[PDB]
């Protein structure tokens, strides 16, 4: 059941009278009209300087999602709570998963030159003016999706609109601005080697998926400096950039505006065209690998494969199971079976990531690394209980659960990213009301159901750190076949 | 408050330039008055046969017998010490860079010498614009900073840095910062 | 066949080419010079250009700039 | 401009300036007008 | 492995390289050898620089038997080639 889009369509306008819209904004002060200083002066603050017409009876606003569609194709999503400062996202789905061995680094590249000189707008311009402004802006990349985005006061959202299309509309590519930004580009997987919870999380993808779809790395190599021109990246663009691969989310806007000033900036010029292509399945191979480095922790980490992912049909029961162990409480599983009985584990948790037709779940722990091998038996022996669950503990994490989501949505930045995420990987958007209702149905059969199927195929193994008594690769997999697993 | 009513002045010949500023191109008006485009198309047809006509013959003939002489194009007497030429040359293609330091080499070793080179070396001409289109492109990236960074008179600390404080980013390039240790080796700033 | 220092450009695609002036006819007084072009054909300049006031310079530009000067030297001062 | 200290010979130009179109202004009205 | 890592310098003290010495370094696990030289020459001159001092004294040492598990290792660098190796074990060695 997809949402209905409103239509917008193109329209003529006269350019002088569409000025006269336009908000105001000053980059120079010369001089000043005013002259009466500070009219506050003397009054302390606690006492109130206002006056009877600056007051009002309050209405509430549409908070309620609206949707609406250009002719282009450009799907648009947007809700006003009533504050002050609006977040603004153009989701593009581009992502890592659709690169190839010629092409290995080029959404990173693109990450990199955001905000870069377009036709209408050189670099130095575009980043000194958001700063006056007042506003913040960024560009994330991922497996599936890229992200543009800026934040900033309500009243200054059709100056940012165009700052953020031009990136996907009319972006130049000059030679001197490549070659002034390959710095940074090698700078990031250098940055990422002392971050040890980010290293351990790559090491689960390029091993989960050998050489294929979500296995794909998401920064640069020393490599892909070999294909580092324009004519590679403009070649990617015109195969996934097209404003149906695209969907805009605002916050804290008024709709009917921000379709206006969407329509506008297309109105004009032409856009990438569409195209068709076939999104490969990925292939689960599951395996093993180990990372030397100087510390004083053995990290490891033991994951199995979620068929289906999010559109799989179980993404509710897994987040159940994920909160009766624990995450990142102290009447979890984890916390009371694992670490209140061994004072040598520093940590322990559980993870869930989903993708759109892929997930992996699992373990992963610190420990003292003149003990690993009693790690690998502890680990093996809360696999081999997951699939049994007490009405106590059930009913506990459900309740855990949904206050989570609700309390999650609480913030701009969430509600954001939640929207655009749903509508590239579902093109609908489930409520928070509706997770609740499909929360409570989860049973006992279920948990136990799921656990199973995850363990019809292999393991992903990954040991990071001080791994000098790290079982090996076949007694790994032979503890956990005793505990059942 | 005296600088609040100077700064009222100020705001209001600023907000009357935006005030009557066009929205699109618009020719610039002619700088000589009418008066003195009479004269001249009245003078002209004397003036310009017998003495501004020849005047500018002789000029290109000049220009082009002394570039030929020495193998040079016209482009080739722009300095490197002017900012806006040295990033035009920073932004040139690798061939185009290389038979520039070609003809440079070789004209500074023909003076030396003060030997013509032969007629057959000189059929050319020495007037082909080949760095029009990096000097436009640089003008656009220096007038951009100048706007956006330079439209105020900042302060800073006096000599610090290896700097006067005045504005200079290079240093021990002004003699008040000459000098700028006793003992040791020195050093470069292009190893820092 | 074209003005100046130009020939016929090869017919490449992809090479837009922009438009070359066509020669135009000589005058009188240019032999055994090394050759300078003349104001293109619709232009007050050509109606008014002659080649052969070249030879004479030398000495037109002594009277326009000293000549005055000692003119109104010897009358004044 | 922006990123130099050559801050003194821009101030020299101005009064040098100044100065000569006085100095050619006082005497035309003392010889001319 | 044969030599050391970052892990190494947190033992890299006089202590703890006496103590493998001791247990290694005796006479009994020490071949001197060599070429064009005369034999009865180079033992006279062994002979003196070991009379007047204290060598380390002998030492039982159990030498364990290796273990062959094999296995799968792969080392991304930047490359034209790629470099691969297959192997087995051989029974007894030497
Ligand atoms: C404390 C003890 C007791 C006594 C204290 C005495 C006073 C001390 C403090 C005085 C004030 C200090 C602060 C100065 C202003 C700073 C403002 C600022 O932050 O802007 C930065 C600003 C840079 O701004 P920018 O936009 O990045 O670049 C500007 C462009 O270059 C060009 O931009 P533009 O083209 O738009 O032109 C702008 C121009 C527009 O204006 C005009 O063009 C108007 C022209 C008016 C002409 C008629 C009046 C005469 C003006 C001067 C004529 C030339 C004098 C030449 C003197 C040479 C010998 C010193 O603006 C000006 O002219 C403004 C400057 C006027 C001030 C000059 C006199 C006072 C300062 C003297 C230096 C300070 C002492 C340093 C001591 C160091 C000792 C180690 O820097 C300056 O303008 C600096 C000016 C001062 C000169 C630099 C230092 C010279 C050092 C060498 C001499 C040392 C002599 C020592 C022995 C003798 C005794 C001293
Ligand atoms: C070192 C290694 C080797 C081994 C060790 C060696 C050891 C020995 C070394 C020394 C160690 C001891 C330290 C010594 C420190 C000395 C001071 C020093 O270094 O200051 C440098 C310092 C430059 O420092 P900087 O760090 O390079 O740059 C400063 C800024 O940051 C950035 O500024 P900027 O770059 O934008 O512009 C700077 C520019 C700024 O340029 C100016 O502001 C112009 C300065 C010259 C003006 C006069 C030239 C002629 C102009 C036409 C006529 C004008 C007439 C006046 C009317 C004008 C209209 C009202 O300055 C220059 O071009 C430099 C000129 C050099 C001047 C040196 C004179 C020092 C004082 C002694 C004077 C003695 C005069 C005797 C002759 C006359 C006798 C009757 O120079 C000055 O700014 C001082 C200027 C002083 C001008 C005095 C002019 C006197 C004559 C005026 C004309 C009178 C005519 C009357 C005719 C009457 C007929 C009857």
């Amino acid at each position: 059941p997809a949402p209905e889009y409103r239509r917008v369509p193109f329209v003529k306008e006269d350019m002088e009278k569409v000025m006269e819209e336009v908000p105001e904004f000053k980059y120079y002060y010369v001089g000043k009209e005013n002259t009466k200083g500070n009219v506050y002066e003397g009054i302390p603050l606690d006492q109130s300087i206002l006056e009877p017409a600056d007051l009002r009876d309050y209405v509430p606003p549409h908070s309620n999602i609206q949707y609406s569609k250009l002719d282009n194709g450009l799907r648009i999503a947007s809700m006003d709570r009533g504050g002050l400062t609006a977040s603004l996202g153009l989701f593009v789905h581009a992502g890592t998963r659709f690169e190839d061995v010629t092409n290995f680094g080029v959404t990173h590249m693109i990450q990199n030159l955001a905000f870069a000189s377009t036709a209408h707008l050189s670099l130095l311009r575009t980043v000194k003016t958001i700063e006056v402004l007042g506003a913040n802006a960024g560009c994330v990349v991922g497996r599936e999706h890229l992200v543009y985005s800026a934040e900033c006061l309500r009243s200054h959202m059709p100056l940012l609109v165009p700052m953020l299309t031009g990136n996907v509309l009319f972006p130049r590519f000059l030679p001197w601005e490549l070659k002034a930004c390959k710095e940074k580009l090698i700078m990031a997987r250098k940055r990422l080697e002392h971050m040890p919870d980010q290293m351990v999380s790559e090491l689960l993808h390029t091993t989960a998926w050998h050489n294929n779809t979500l296995g794909h790395k998401l920064h640069c190599t020393e490599r892909s400096l070999g294909h580092y021109n324009p004519d590679v990246i403009r070649h990617y663009m015109l195969q996934h950039f097209s404003p149906e691969n695209m969907v805009f989310v605002g916050v804290n806007v008024n709709h009917d505006e921000l379709c206006t000033w969407l329509m506008r900036a297309f109105v004009d010029y032409n856009a990438i065209p569409p195209s068709k292509r076939t999104v490969a399945s990925p292939v689960y191979t599951g395996g093993d690998v180990r990372l030397e480095t100087p510390s004083p922790h053995a990290h490891m980490a033991i994951a199995f494969e979620t068929p289906g992912g999010w559109n799989g049909g179980d993404l509710v029961a897994y987040s159940v199971l994920q909160t009766i162990l624990g995450g990142g409480g102290m009447y979890t599983r984890l916390y009371l079976n694992v670490l209140n009985q061994n004072e040598w584990v520093e940590s322990a948790m559980a993870f869930n990531t989903q993708y759109t037709d892929s997930g992996i779940f699992g373990l992963y722990m610190l420990a003292d690394p003149t003990k690993s091998a009693n790690a690998v038996k502890v680990m093996a022996e809360q696999f081999g209980k997951m699939g049994s669950v007490t009405k106590e503990e059930l009913q506990r994490a459900k309740n855990s659960l949904k206050s989570s989501i609700f309390m999650n949505l609480e913030c701009r930045g969430i509600v954001m990213e939640d929207v655009g995420r749903q509508l590239l990987m579902s093109n609908r958007v489930i409520s928070p009301q509706e997770f609740c209702t499909a929360i409570d149905a989860v049973t006992e059969a279920d948990i136990k159901r799921v656990v199973d199927a995850m363990y019809k195929k292999p393991p992903t193994v990954v040991a990071y750190g001080d791994v000098s008594t790290v079982p090996h690769y076949e007694e790994v997999r032979a503890a956990l076949r005793a505990a059942g697993v | 408050q005296f600088h609040r009513e100077i700064g009222k002045l100020f705001a209001s010949y600023s907000n009357k330039i935006t005030a009557n500023s066009p929205v699109q191109y618009v020719p610039s008006p002619p700088t000589k008055g009418k008066v003195r485009r009479a004269l001249s198309s009245a003078l002209m047809p004397v003036w310009f046969k017998f003495f501004r006509g020849p005047l500018d013959r002789w000029n290109l003939a000049v220009m082009a017998k002394y570039l030929r002489d020495h193998g040079l194009m016209y482009d080739d007497l722009y300095s490197d010490k002017e900012p806006v030429f040295a990033r035009a040359l920073e932004l040139l293609p690798p061939d185009i860079q290389a038979a520039r330091f070609r003809r440079l080499m070789r004209g500074t070793y023909l003076n030396h010498l003060r030997l013509y080179l032969p007629v057959h070396e000189q059929n050319y001409d020495p007037f082909i614009p080949y760095m029009a289109p990096y000097v436009e492109e640089a003008k656009f990236q220096l007038q951009e900073e100048e706007e956006l960074l330079g439209y105020h008179m900042w302060e800073g600390v006096w000599y610090s840095g290896g700097v006067t404080g005045f504005g200079d980013k290079e240093p021990g390039e002004h003699f008040l910062v000459a000098l700028p240790n006793l003992y040791g080796a020195g050093g470069s700033p292009m190893q820092a | 066949k074209l003005e100046g220092s130009l020939l016929p450009p090869p017919h490449i695609p992809g090479i837009r080419r922009a438009p070359r002036e066509p020669a135009s006819p000589k005058m009188a007084g240019m032999e055994g010079r090394m050759p300078v072009r003349l104001p293109p054909e619709g232009s007050r300049f050509r109606q008014y250009v002659d080649p052969r006031a070249d030879v004479y310079f030398p000495l037109t530009a002594v009277l326009v700039t000293l000549g005055p000067l000692y003119m109104f030297s010897k009358a004044f001062f | 401009s922006y990123g130099n200290g050559t801050v003194l010979m821009p101030i020299v130009r101005r009064v040098f300036i100044g100065a000569l179109v006085g100095i050619y202004a006082y005497a035309a009205t003392d010889v001319v007008l």
